[PDB]
């Protein structure tokens, strides 16, 4: 019942 | 460090300090960067925040928190999963450690690349995009300041 | 072998304090140690990463844990010995310490100016790394006065939930101090050491 009702982001952090 | 922006625009910031990359109504994702020697404009991460806001009926407020050399698969309260034993909504899980905040159709993946961190997060678009006016600074919605590139 | 331990208990004292107790089958009812038998207590939490279990041993059918964190989930299992005789761990118990004030302040406070809006500053900070309970708030002081008393800081309270917070209508070209402490529901933490920030300047095109 918690669980979210389509389309996902993505966002990215890394190293160099 | 380098960073890829919920809208595919790929950058290179120095945001130097503590930074915040997710700053809306259901999460907030703080970073701490660090140049890789003193004065250089290249940064790296060496401090993961994650706030999981309290979500009546499914999770209490969790915080995890990672740094380098530190990657625990728990919450900064010793939990490994939201509110009651019952209540699996939001979870950790050791491989990278991951975060599945199920009521919020978000996932959270962090690990140790060398001596700094990496974080990948999936969120829906709708939630993602879900912020106030005054949550303006947020380098997963509009990538970095244009003096921080 | 020897029947390990059963009806493990964690009895929540204070925020570093959790009395275990536990039944012994093997024992008559109840609960009379008549023989050299003592008991082992093993507890760890998950923070931070990679600790070993602690471990104490017990005369009788409880023990008292001290030194703990506060507001921290910690498991517990019991075993017995008897010179040569020795159980396994029993099934484990789980208890949560209560909450303390915070004793750690917030960290990595970083202030910058605000893209096209130089009179705005950002506030950036990372928790205490001792919260010892759920964050209700922040409360950031800052001045143009390094030596003013505390009293005399403009006071910003904040949610406990937010890292980031922005301080509109500041004097161009002009230093400030700012200092950040958490709170909890039991109180307020220590303040973290003033930080500096002098806002930018006008660049005339
Ligand atoms: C418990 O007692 C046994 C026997 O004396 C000993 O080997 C063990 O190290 C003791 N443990 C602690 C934590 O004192």
């Amino acid at each position: 019942p918690c669980n979210y009702h389509p389309s996902y982001l993505f966002c990215g952090l890394f190293g160099d | 460090p380098h960073l890829r922006t919920f809208k595919d625009n790929f950058q290179t910031c120095k945001v130097e300090g503590a930074w915040p990359l997710i700053d809306n109504n259901y999460l907030s994702v703080q970073v701490t960067n660090v140049p890789v020697v003193p004065g250089s404009s290249a940064t790296a991460t060496n401090k993961i925040t994650i706030i999981f806001k309290a979500h009546h009926g499914c999770t209490d407020q969790k915080v995890y928190q990672a740094v380098t050399d530190d990657l625990p698969a728990a919450f900064v309260d010793g939990t490994t999963s939201g509110g009651d034993s019952d209540a699996k909504s939001l979870r950790i899980v050791e491989r990278y450690v991951e975060m599945h905040a199920r009521y919020i159709g978000t996932t959270v993946f962090v690990r140790q690349v060398g001596r700094y961190l990496t974080l990948a997060i999936r969120m829906p678009e709708d939630l993602a995009m879900s912020y106030e006016e005054s949550q303006d600074l947020q380098l997963c919605v509009n990538g970095c300041p244009l003096s921080e590139r | 072998p020897m029947m390990p331990p059963v009806g493990v208990q964690a009895s929540i004292l204070s925020h570093d304090t959790i009395r275990i107790t536990w039944a012994d089958n093997s024992l008559p009812k109840h609960q009379k140690i008549t023989d050299s038998r003592y008991y082992t207590v093993r507890w760890k939490t998950n923070i931070p990463a990679n600790t070993k279990y602690k471990n104490a041993n017990a005369t009788t059918l409880s023990y008292l844990v001290t030194g703990l964190k506060p507001n921290t989930l910690y498991e517990f299992s019991v075993m017995v010995t008897k010179g040569r005789r020795s159980s396994t761990w029993s099934m484990t118990a789980h208890g949560a310490t209560f909450e303390l004030v915070p004793t750690s302040p917030p960290k990595d406070v970083t202030v910058v100016s605000k893209e096209g809006k130089p009179r705005t500053i950002i506030v950036n900070w990372q928790p205490p790394s001792e919260a010892n309970g759920k964050i209700t708030g922040y409360i950031i002081y800052y001045s143009t006065d390094v030596n003013a008393e505390i009293h005399d800081w403009v006071i910003e309270p904040v949610v406990g939930n937010r890292l980031t917070h922005q301080i509109q209508e500041l004097t161009l070209d002009t230093p400030y101090y700012f200092k950040i402490q958490a709170r909890n529901s039991k109180g307020m933490g220590p303040m973290s050491e003033a930080v500096q920030f002098r806002t930018p300047k006008a660049d005339s095109s």
